[PDB]
């Protein structure tokens, strides 16, 4: 019931690439990992089904290209399990589809159990990420048990999300931002330039305070307030440019 | 001292139950009045677990294992046997989430203490050796159980575990700190 | 010219792929990238392990299949048209000139000269664990400058990882270093051109005029805030708990 998901970040953003340019579809295709013992559902990779021009669906499946694929990722090394399903559903919380879980759910056969990704590549994009894995029924449970006893389990069903990179892309990734040298200080010693901005806008802060502290004579906008955070915006960028003189 | 196993023995193994886990929770069960008292019944467990122990990887078994490899350092704990930690060491090795967790225990409820650090590299060593979630986890409890009291000594597994890219040594270092300098404040810990 | 784009995703199976193929210092794994090439910018999307082999025991002995790339890039397009094949990758960190051969049979599957690849695969140093090149002529090859894009969906996943200036500062050293030393190098080294290239540029230092004076002047405002900067802290830290006491060290009624 509390199970481990986990990804390559790799096939996440890989998929968030292919479910970022998927508007609208949602994104379609394989996800490799495997399940270590219980709970654990690992994500090694995932792919895109290409374009279904049929959309969506149980049927826009094919298994061709994935062993071309596979094997060529066999070929590659790559191999991995196929663990279930990740789509790219615009402005859906919600859930997929009872077909994308009848879809998932013909397939998840396929495994001892797999998942339906819901991604909205919309909500995605807003620098924090919007996604969740169904599926949905249980062994028992962490063991959920009786609705399944009971018949009729229908819901959205998250499992539970992770992933794990490591630290090398880490640094590969934060390598973000010859170089800083070249890049840094000396690389925005452009000031000067500016320089009668950078007064006119310390000049600027000036005014607006002579104003705020006046109200001192309620709530925000407050006369001891804006006054340092404005103040004090333009005092170390202005102290930054002295390293290079 | 006496019935509560008869009371597990309805529910011990051989007298089967409605599940294999409840057959198997007789097994951690027991401990529970004999921890340090039952480490023979234990042993007998470990030897089902020693039974069990290189193979079996049934849920039923695992649970079987896990409820005997909870059982099992439960008495042993406090008492070193390296069996209690090595029968469960494969166990462990084993690989089920299920059974070796229990073992990252008892293994240390063996050797907590000093324990040994061969034990520690190896459950350091497993720790990221062994792919899971949780036996990776509860290995840095054993650490920290056979890392008790040590304080000064584990720093270094400390330090390996503040090391830790992961939680889970970071985390039983704490833990390790603790049962190394738990009670008594070591204010840098 | 056409200096290129990089995809993270890329960056990082790459390295997947390294770990896959269990490549070492041996090895390099090799493979596809993709994109589209034409640009003075050229983008990175993608890219592929050719599942290969290098043997540098002989230098121009190793192993290749590019029908890979066939069935890929029908996927690839039939995954996306826009795949349309820059260049490819290896790991590296760096170049064998077996390379170049490699290199000209992606001539054949690229729109441009392609696209070498190279990683560090250890990512060790710096900016970049990466050099891209392109052959060239006395053949060439070269390493434009490349980045990264957004891919902010990639920078969202990335902003669940990390998790202000002496480091600027701290490269001051760094090719200085190497610099001299690389002359004394290739001085000694072969004992190019490329070094009295640089050499001119030397004198742009002890640059420095009354010009300076400006500095000092701009640098006096700067500080004028100073007064300013912690004034507000001057008067509104201080106020503010004589205030909150007097209310309070003597609320003290009952």
């Amino acid at each position: 019931t509390k199970e481990t998901v986990y990804i390559s970040s790799i096939a996440l953003l890989k998929m968030l690439k292919h479910g970022r340019a998927g508007v609208p579809m949602e994104v379609m295709g394989l996800m490799l990992g495997e399940f270590v013992d219980d709970y654990t559902v690992n994500v090694v990779d995932v792919f895109a089904m290409p374009q279904s021009g049929t959309g969506v669906s149980v049927e826009a499946v094919d298994d061709v290209f994935q062993a071309k694929m596979m094997d060529m990722l066999k070929q590659t090394g790559r191999d991995q399990m196929v663990v279930g399903w990740y789509h790219s559903h615009p402005g859906f919380g919600c859930w997929l589809s009872s077909v994308d879980v009848n879809t998932q759910k013909s397939f998840e056969q396929l495994n001892s159990r797999a998942v339906a990704v819901v991604v909205d590549p919309i909500q995605s994009v807003k620098g924090k990420v919007v996604i969740d894995a169904f599926r949905l029924i249980d062994t028992g449970a962490l063991i959920n048990i009786q609705a399944l006893i009971h018949g009729l389990n229908r819901h959205y069903y998250s499992l539970n999300i992770d992933y794990h990179k490591t630290a090398k892309e880490t640094k590969m990734l934060m390598n973000l931002h010859y170089e800083e040298k070249e890049e840094s200080n000396l690389a925005a010693t452009k000031s000067m330039v500016k320089i009668a901005e950078q007064y006119s806008k310390r000049i600027e802060e000036e005014k607006e305070l002579t104003e705020e502290e006046l109200k001192t004579r309620v709530g925000r906008q407050d006369p001891k307030k804006h006054l340092s955070e404005t103040a004090d915006e333009t005092l170390e960028n202005n102290i930054v440019s002295v390293l290079t003189a | 001292l006496l019935e509560g196993k008869k009371v597990m023995a309805p529910y011990l193994p051989g007298s089967r139950a409605s599940s294999r886990f409840i057959k198997g929770g007789s097994l951690y069960g027991l401990g529970l009045i004999y921890a340090g008292f039952g480490r023979d019944t234990t042993d007998y467990l470990k030897n089902i677990i020693v039974e069990n122990s290189g193979t079996s990887g049934d849920e039923d078994v695992d649970v079987l294992l896990h409820g005997a490899s909870l059982g099992i350092g439960l008495a042993a704990m406090g008492s070193a046997n390296i069996e209690v930690y090595e029968a469960l060491k494969e166990v462990l090795y084993n690989d089920s989430a299920t059974s070796g967790e229990a073992a990252a225990l008892g293994m240390g409820l063996c050797m907590l203490g000093t324990g040994k650090p061969e034990a520690i590299h190896d459950m350091f060593t497993y720790s990221q050796e062994t792919q899971h979630g949780n036996i990776t986890r509860g290995l840095a409890v054993g650490l920290a159980l056979i890392n008790y009291g040590r304080q000064e000594l584990a720093d270094d597994l400390i330090t390996k575990m503040l090391a830790s890219d992961e939680s889970l040594l970071r985390y039983g270092g704490a833990f390790t700190i603790a049962l190394a300098y738990a009670g008594t404040g070591n204010n840098s810990a | 010219h056409e200096k290129v784009t990089i995809a993270p995703l890329v960056l990082l199976s790459a390295l997947d792929h390294y770990e896959r193929t269990q490549t070492k210092e041996n090895k390099r794994c090799v493979g596809v990238i993709l994109g589209d090439a034409n640009s003075s910018t050229i983008r990175v999307t993608n890219s592929f392990a050719l599942p290969f082999e290098e043997d540098e025991k002989n230098s121009d002995v190793w192993f290749l299949d590019h029908n890979y790339i066939e069935n890929m890039n029908e996927m690839c397009k039939k995954i996306n048209a826009k795949e349309k094949l820059i260049g490819w990758y290896h790991s590296g960190p760096k170049l064998r000139a077996s390379d170049l051969k490699i290199n000209e049979l992606f001539k054949k599957y690229t729109q441009n000269n392609p696209l070498l690849l190279i990683v560090d695969v250890k990512q060790q140093g710096v900016g970049l664990p990466t050099d891209a090149y392109v052959a060239i002529e006395e053949k060439t090859f070269l390493h434009l400058p490349c980045t990264i894009e957004a891919e902010e969906a990639e920078e969202i996943g990335v902003e669940h990882l990390l998790r202000i200036r002496l480091t600027n500062q701290l490269k001051s050293l760094k090719g200085l270093q190497s610099k001299l030393k690389d002359v004394v190098e290739y001085l000694d080294k072969v004992i190019h051109t490329i070094l009295g290239k640089l050499q001119d540029v030397f004198n742009l230092n002890n640059l420095q005029k009354a010009l300076t004076v400006k500095t000092n002047d701009e640098l006096m405002v700067i500080y004028i805030s100073n007064l300013v900067r912690s004034i507000i802290a001057f008067d509104d830290l201080i106020e503010n708990k004589i205030q909150n006491k007097k209310i309070q060290e003597q609320r003290v009624k009952d």
